[PDB]
């Protein structure tokens, strides 16, 4: 049965965020719990992920930092928190981080 | 009558199914062998009380007890 | 994906499960661990009122069997 | 009795919801806003009258699930098919004399 | 103890109506190749709460009403009828076990057009009244086939008792002897609740739903939640009426789980019909009633009168 | 004290409810209608934010002015704005709704819709992309999130 | 070289007539449409997770404007007014004088972003790559005059976005 | 129920476009044409480009003509998606709107990859196109076109055989061929009434005499045959796009007259003549010889015309914009008589109406 593979993928998504605390952290900040390959992290704390098995548009994403330039951005994440060196990679203007 | 029937079945099949179902509902209970049993089952359903008879001396068909042989029976209903 | 609609459907399903389960448990609590008596016809109500009068506690659901006769 | 209690409870909850939905948005004081026969159709009245007459025919049809229990089944089946046939004949006369037109 | 049972009926009705808006927006999202709400709560679960709190603190719109009394009584009547349609529903036990629950629900649903009519009177616009009269004529049109299909099905039940309709379907679903009645029933209940493809008030083919029209209307949340109570109720009634489940009298929860799953599937079928078809024109659904459904309904009514007589399958009264 | 805490949490509740259930009325006047329709298309999908597509204009929260406001439709714009229940917000989408745009020197164009209605968010572009309009909608939500209606009510 | 949409006469034999009557009475095309909607129910939706995911863009994208510099800090604009000569909205306003070392530079360089039609004629008219149109599209304001950019705002956008602007020009200058 | 008189009042998006054109150069007046039929951007660009090139007595290079025909059919897919999906969404079918706008989103990505704007590209210019295709664009156009037939198929599954969609469009908006010719109708408004007419066949422009496509012809003049004509035009646009992707030639993309088209930025910064010509094209612009032309193309809404008058200078004197939606919305009053108020929104759907080109 292939439903068991789906449930094991869900549980390893729970495990890949460091347990239930990180799972609920990304569930309530990002509304998206899937795990990816950490491409890098900028000087603010924005973390950038890949999953090339996702479709084009989902395959690169950012988890925003909780504090950028003094503002608490735990819930107040912003599209313009991405620095310009990662803005080419996140908007897919290049294949190169 | 075969051209008209196929034409009305091509143009207005809802009305053809309507008149066919209605015509079956009309002519079918007079042709069915179980229409007798509907009457037989409705007259055998005991709503009232079976008010007994004073035994005058000559009633050979009327039983004296419910489990007696004579009287109306519903073995046809148990079996069908 | 499509299994994201299942939490809302599950919450709505629990909300539809509560009324029927609730009325079944309340009918068994209010009637001596049994089903509520259904009296659609006046004979059923007559037998039910006779049960209420023979139970001695003004409750139709207190059943009196052969221990009540000599 | 329990029916009357339930009707009173449903009416009370409905009136409570209506009273809340009219008086709760009056809590926030808003900026007081200071800026700034119908045509008859015969078909609208005719569909309502056609409803009323077929609804009376339905009122005749409603005791049928009790009427099948009778011992006079041939008369009962005749009059049942006759009421449904007269409803169908009312519908056919409503059809063919242009009564079901532009609200077909 | 009885008031506990009344409240555990009517408060989960309102909670199910709340989350039906979420289920609608999600299932219509995924059928439209997008998502529904997933930001406001985890998987969108706070969207009904946020939306209800938003609607309850929003200003009464602009205008004034022609009749204050009917402007008040139309949502009261709509919510009261939408809550009283649930009390004879045998799931497996009705709250108010009555001998005539079917006829009760048919009569209380016939009373539901006065909310539409009084909200048309209470608006000041003479065009909103015309839209209300079109809606009233639609609903009273499909009540005819509701009544006759319901009668034709109850000829196999024996009575107007809704709880007997569980006993009637112990050997087979009643959709097997009466599937044309079942599909015309389902489409007629769809056309009852002003539900797409029959929603002419909430859509086009409408003289007044036309962007920057007048007509002071009531608080939208009350009519909306009355309408979704009616949608869930008519799907539960279709589930009881045609797809009646197994009932163990020692385990009522089996019947409650089974009718709940079927009623959820049937309400999702309403959601899946509204996201699949364009709308009827008004005379097209008048056509669909008066020239299409009503002839088949009268023919199948003759059939279901004469059929237990010819098959010797007349159901018992009790 | 205690009352400041209570009115602060009630501001948080009502601001959460109002920003997370925005219902937009769209003046789709011109080309920016196409890009709002892409902001409701399945890629960006306004409806997952609580922002329903084709909301009723009678019960809408934000009026998205998406297109060129001409002189001939300025009173209809103001009439639809006056028929909106408070709290009402206005997102001005695109260059012609912001400041006249490419038709700034025209005889027949209102030089920005802010001559007609108060504007909360100005979304720049010709057209701004559907992602840029969704950015402006989220900035409107952040603007609602820092409202202080009951705190200012308590301090008056 | 032409085809007739909807010029089909249907077959009138009993097979096809019964086919069309079964389609009418049993709602076969309606179940087909329900099946297609059900088919999209079980697809992965096309929804990206904005703002945590971004829509795809090319290096040609025309967003927020910026005034650039040479790799010395010297600003590239030599006040030639080709960009306001070509600006179809007349969004650009330029004044100029020789600055304190005798160099031809601007004193005013205004771009009204609410007149601007974002067509990139200024960046293709500019002979020194000074005015470009960057990748920033996430710059919605709350007041109208915050979109009336002077020279200091455009030079700050250039200093802010040069690390990205220079790479996009590096990717696209051979097509220009 | 009946509609006796239908009087559309327009000018609610009248911006005085073709007076603003008179005070701008030809390159400056080009982006006004993206904003006319704003679901048909590069087609109106192509019409204005052909008008200015017909006045300038110059011609685009072959690769520019194949890029124009490729992106004109991509534009036609955009506009017929918009037409069919809003025509269904107003009647009530809301789901294929959301289905086809993801494909429409991908074609806006094609526009952004080729120009930098998702809608108003200003790409097709007098002299050719502005800029060459970036590498790997044609492969992604292939990957789009390879799958788009299934998208049209499932749209057509949702609407075409549907009885509710047919009952809203089959006896609605019947236009006779003689009234369609007399009322100035064009495009699908003619071809749904059985008129065998298409400007890509009869008066062929850039390389439409080299691609190979069929022209769908209706039979009853109704909303339903015009729906089928638009769906089959999407099919045939996919066919033309396959032929354009296979027959793309090498070469330059502007006319190599640098007194009309600008030189490259590499040679503008090296050659003196190239810098002078860049200067005078981006400030004065190219002068057009005096004359008046009526250049018309087959836009996805119908015949889109430009009556452009030049006075010898570098600005247009008069530029009348003939648009299909103007004549179609003039014919709305005839097309709705004896119908109902619900049929009027289907008639405004079958006349593909966008009020930018109705109003200018
Ligand atoms: C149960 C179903 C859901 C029901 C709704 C959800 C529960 C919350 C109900 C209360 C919501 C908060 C109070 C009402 C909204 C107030 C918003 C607002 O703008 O207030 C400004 C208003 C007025 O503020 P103002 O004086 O600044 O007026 C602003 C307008 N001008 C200046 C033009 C006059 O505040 C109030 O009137 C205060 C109301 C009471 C505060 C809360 C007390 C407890 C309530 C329980
Ligand atoms: C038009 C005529 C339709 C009715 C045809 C006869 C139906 C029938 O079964 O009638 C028997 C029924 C009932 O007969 P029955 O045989 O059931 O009577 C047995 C006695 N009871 C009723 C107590 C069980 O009616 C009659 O016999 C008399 C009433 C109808 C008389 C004819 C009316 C003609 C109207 C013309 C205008
Ligand atoms: C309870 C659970 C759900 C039940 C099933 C329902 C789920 C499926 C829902 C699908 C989506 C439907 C959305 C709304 C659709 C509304 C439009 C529509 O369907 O219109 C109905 C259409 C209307 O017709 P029409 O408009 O398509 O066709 C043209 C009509 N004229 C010619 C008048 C212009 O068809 C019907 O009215 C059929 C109603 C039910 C038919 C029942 C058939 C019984 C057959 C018996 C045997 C017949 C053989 C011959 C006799 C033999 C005798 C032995
Ligand atoms: C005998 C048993 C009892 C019979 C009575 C009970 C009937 C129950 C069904 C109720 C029907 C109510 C409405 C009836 C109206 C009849 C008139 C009618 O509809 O005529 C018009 C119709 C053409 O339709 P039109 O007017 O064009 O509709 C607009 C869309 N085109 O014209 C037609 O389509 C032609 C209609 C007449 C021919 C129909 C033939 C059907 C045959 C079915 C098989 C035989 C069944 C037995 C009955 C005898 C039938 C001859
Ligand atoms: C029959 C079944 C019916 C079911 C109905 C309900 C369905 C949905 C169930 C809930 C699903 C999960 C909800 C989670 C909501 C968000 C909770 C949360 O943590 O929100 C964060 C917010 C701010 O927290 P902050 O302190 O800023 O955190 C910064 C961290 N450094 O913190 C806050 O805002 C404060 C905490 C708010 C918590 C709200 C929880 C949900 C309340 C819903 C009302 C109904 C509750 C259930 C009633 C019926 C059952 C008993
Ligand atoms: C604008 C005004 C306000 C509008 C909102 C509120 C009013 C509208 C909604 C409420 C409608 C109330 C309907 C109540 C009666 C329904 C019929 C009924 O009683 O059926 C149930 C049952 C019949 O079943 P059966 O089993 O045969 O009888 C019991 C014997 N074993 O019979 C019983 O169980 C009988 C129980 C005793 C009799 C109950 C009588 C109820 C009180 C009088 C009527 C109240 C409503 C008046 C106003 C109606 C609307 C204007
Ligand atoms: C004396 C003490 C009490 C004083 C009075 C207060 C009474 C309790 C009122 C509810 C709690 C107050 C605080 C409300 C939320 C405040 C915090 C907040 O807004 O956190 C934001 C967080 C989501 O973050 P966000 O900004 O949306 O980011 C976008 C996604 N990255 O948001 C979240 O995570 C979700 C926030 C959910 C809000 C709470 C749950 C809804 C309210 C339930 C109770 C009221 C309604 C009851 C039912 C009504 C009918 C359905
Ligand atoms: C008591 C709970 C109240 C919940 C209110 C939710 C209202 C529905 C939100 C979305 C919506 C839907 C689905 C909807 O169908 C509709 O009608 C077209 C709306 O009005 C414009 C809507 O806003
Ligand atoms: S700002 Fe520009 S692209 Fe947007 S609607 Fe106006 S003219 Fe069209
Ligand atoms: S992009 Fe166009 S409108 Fe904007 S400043 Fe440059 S030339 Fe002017
Ligand atoms: S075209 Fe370039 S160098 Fe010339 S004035 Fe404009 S920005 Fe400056």
């Amino acid at each position: 049965m292939e439903l068991l593979q789906v449930l094991k993928r869900g549980l390893q998504q729970v495990s890949g965020h460091g347990g239930l605390r990180g799972y609920l952290r990304v569930l309530f900040r990002a509304n998206d719990v899937r795990v990816g390959t950490l491409v890098g992290e900028d000087k603010y704390g924005n973390k950038y992920y890949e999953d090339n098995k996702q479709f084009f548009g989902r395959h690169r994403w950012v988890i925003y930092t909780t504090e950028m330039n003094g503002k608490n951005t735990f819930w107040d994440v912003d599209g313009s928190m991405v620095p310009p060196e990662w803005h080419r990679w996140l908007h897919c203007m290049t294949d190169d981080p | 009558v075969a051209a008209f029937l196929k034409n009305v079945w091509a143009k207005e099949p809802v009305l053809v199914a309507s008149f066919a179902i209605a015509g079956l509902a009309v002519i079918l209970p007079t042709l069915s062998p179980y229409t007798k049993y509907s009457l037989m089952i409705n007259r055998a359903t005991p709503y009232n009380y079976p008010v007994p008879l004073r035994d005058d001396g000559n009633m050979p068909d009327v039983p004296s007890h419910p489990q007696d042989p004579q009287g109306p029976s519903l073995e046809w209903l148990k079996r069908l | 994906m499509w299994f994201e609609v299942l939490p809302g459907i599950a919450v709505m399903g629990v909300c539809l499960f509560i009324p029927g389960m609730a009325t079944a448990r309340i009918h068994r609590f209010s009637n001596g661990g049994r089903e509520k008596r259904v009296a659609h016809y006046s004979y059923q109500w007559y037998l039910m009122e006779r049960d209420r009068r023979v139970s001695g506690v003004n409750r139709y659901y207190v059943s009196k069997g052969l221990e009540n006769i000599d | 009795m329990n029916l009357m209690i339930t009707l009173l409870t449903n009416f009370t909850l409905a009136t409570l919801l209506v009273t809340i939905a009219f008086w709760l948005p009056q809590l926030n004081v808003y900026s007081e806003k200071t800026s700034p026969r119908l045509p008859f159709s015969m078909k609208f009245f005719l569909v309502a009258i056609t409803f009323l007459l077929f609804d009376l025919e339905i009122a005749l049809l409603l005791p049928l699930p009790w009427a099948s229990q009778t011992t006079n089944l041939n008369t009962m089946l005749t009059m049942a098919l006759l009421l449904i046939f007269l409803l169908a004949v009312s519908l056919a006369y409503e059809w063919t004399q242009k009564g079901l037109e532009w609200t077909e | 103890m009885f008031m506990i049972n009344v409240l555990t009926l009517i408060i989960p009705i309102l909670l199910a109506v709340a989350f039906l808006t979420l289920v609608e927006r999600k299932v219509l999202g995924y059928m439209q190749f997008r998502k529904g709400p997933n930001v406001v709560g985890p998987y969108g679960l706070l969207q009904p709460i946020a939306d209800a709190i938003k609607l309850f603190i929003k200003e009464p719109l602009r205008p004034a009403t022609s009749s204050i009394s009917m402007f008040i009584l139309a949502p009261i009547l709509a919510l009261t009828l939408a809550l009283t349609m649930w009390i004879p529903l045998p799931m497996p036990y009705p709250l108010i076990n009555m001998n005539l629950g079917v006829l009760f629900m048919l009569a209380m649903s016939s009373l539901a057009v006065y909310s539409i009519l009084w909200s048309g009177w209470a608006s000041n616009s003479k065009y909103a009244l015309i839209g209300a009269l079109r809606a009233v004529a639609q609903t009273i049109s499909y009540e005819v086939t509701l009544a006759i299909i319901l009668l034709s099905v109850l000829l196999m039940n024996g009575s107007f008792t809704l709880s007997t309709l569980i006993i009637t379907q112990e050997q087979v679903w009643l959709i097997f002897p009466a599937w044309p009645l079942a599909m015309m029933w389902f489409i007629s209940t769809l056309a009852e609740t002003n539900r797409a493809p029959f929603d002419l008030t909430e859509g086009e083919s409408e003289l007044v739903s036309g962007f920057n029209v007048e007509y002071a209307a009531g608080p939208f949340a009350l009519f909306f939640m009355a309408e979704y109570a009616n949608i869930i109720m008519m799907n539960i009634f279709t589930t009881t009426l045609f797809l009646g489940a197994f009932h163990n009298p020692y385990m009522p929860e089996l019947y409650t789980i089974n009718f709940t799953i079927k009623s959820l599937l049937l309400s999702i079928t309403f959601l899946w019909i509204r996201a699949s078809y364009p709308r009827f024109r008004y005379d097209q659904l008048m056509h669909l009633l008066w020239k299409n459904f009503l002839p088949l309904t009268l023919a199948l009514c003759m059939w279901h009168v004469s059929l237990p007589i010819l098959l010797s399958s007349i159901p018992p009264q009790t | 004290s205690r009352g400041e805490y209570v009115v602060a949490k009630l501001d948080d509740l009502i601001n959460w409810a109002r920003r997370s259930s925005l219902w937009p009325m769209t003046f789709g006047l011109a080309c920016c209608a196409v890009e709002m329709m892409h902001m409701a298309a399945p890629r960006y999908d306004m409806d997952r934010f609580g922002v329903v597509f084709r909301a009723s204009p009678r019960q809408s929260d934000v009026m998205i002015v998406a297109g060129t406001l001409t002189n001939k439709m300025a009173p209809a714009l103001r009439k639809v704005y006056d028929q909106m229940p408070e709290p009402r917000y206005v997102v001005s989408m695109g260059s012609c709704a912001n400041g006249g745009g490419y038709y700034h020197y025209s005889y027949s164009v209102v030089r920005g819709c802010d001559r007609i209605v108060p504007v909360d968010i100005y979304v720049p572009g010709c057209p701004p992309t559907a992602e840029a309009l969704l950015y402006g909608i989220l900035q409107l939500q952040k603007k609602i999130k820092r409202e202080k209606r009951l705190r200012i009510w308590y301090r008056r | 070289t032409y085809k007739y949409v909807n010029l089909r006469e249907p077959s009138m034999d009993m097979k096809s007539v019964t086919d069309r009557a079964a389609q009418t009475l049993l709602w076969t095309e309606l179940i087909r449409g329900l099946g297609m909607t059900l088919s999209y129910l079980f697809r992965e939706p096309a929804t990206i997770n904005y703002p945590f995911e971004k829509g795809p863009l090319s290096p040609r994208f025309r967003g927020e404007h910026a005034l650039r510099r040479y790799p010395s800090g010297e600003e590239r604009c030599i006040a030639c007014k080709l960009c306001e000569a070509v600006c179809p909205a007349q969004a650009i306003t330029i004044e100029a004088e020789p600055r304190a070392d005798g160099s031809r530079r601007t004193t005013r360089y205004d771009i009204d972003m609410t007149k601007c039609i974002y067509c990139g004629f200024c960046q293709e008219a500019c002979p020194v790559d000074a005015i470009v149109e960057g990748p920033n599209f996430e710059f919605s304001t709350e007041t109208h005059e915050e979109l009336l950019y002077n020279k200091e705002k455009l030079l700050n956008n250039g200093d802010k976005w040069e690390a990205e602007i220079a790479a996009n020009i590096q990717a696209d200058y051979l097509y220009r | 129920e009946m509609v006796r008189k239908c009087d559309p009042h327009i000018g609610l998006l009248h911006r005085g476009t073709e007076k603003l054109i008179e005070y701008k150069t030809y390159l400056q007046a080009l982006p006004y044409f993206d904003r006319l039929d704003y679901v048909s951007m590069m087609c109106n660009e192509q019409a204005y480009s052909l008008a200015v090139e017909k006045l300038l007595n110059i011609q685009p290079p072959p690769r520019a003509q194949w890029i124009r025909v490729l992106f004109g059919e991509i534009t036609r897919l955009l506009n017929h998606i918009m037409a069919v999906t809003t025509h269904a969404l107003d009647i009530g079918a809301m789901t294929p709107f959301f289905w086809m706008f993801e494909e429409r989103e991908k074609m806006f990505e094609f526009y952004e990859r080729v120009s930098g704007a998702r809608m108003h590209a200003a790409y097709v210019r007098p002299g050719g196109v502005h800029q060459d295709l970036p590498l790997g664009l044609m492969d992604d156009i292939y990957e789009f076109s390879k799958n788009f037939s299934l998208r049209i198929d499932e749209l057509e599954e949702m609407l075409t055989n549907n009885r509710i969609w047919r009952n809203r469009t089959v006896d609605i908006g019947v236009v006779t061929a003689e009234d369609a010719l007399n009322y100035g109708f064009s495009g699908v408004m003619l071809r749904g009434s059985g008129i065998q007419w298409d400007l890509r066949k009869t008066q062929p422009y850039d390389v439409y005499d080299q691609v190979e496509f069929d022209v769908p012809i209706g039979s009853r003049g109704d909303c339903y045959d015009r729906y089928l004509c638009r769906v089959e035009e999407m099919r045939q646009s996919i066919r033309i796009i396959s032929q354009c992707l296979n027959k793309m030639p090498p070469g330059e993309i502007k006319v190599d007259d640098a007194k009309v088209s600008p030189p490259k930025r590499a040679e503008m910064k090296t050659s003196m003549e190239s810098l002078i010509h860049h200067f005078k094209l981006y400030t004065e612009g190219y002068q057009v010889p005096p004359g008046a032309t009526y250049t018309a193309i087959e836009a996805p809404k119908g015949e889109f015309g430009v009556y452009l008058v030049s006075d010898g200078s570098s600005r247009p004197y008069r530029c009348k914009i003939k648009a299909p939606g103007f004549a179609h919305l003039a014919g709305l009053d005839k097309m709705s008589k004896g119908h109902m108020l619900a049929d009027v929104v289907a008639i405004i759907g079958t006349q593909d109406i966008v009020f930018g080109e109705v109003d200018r």
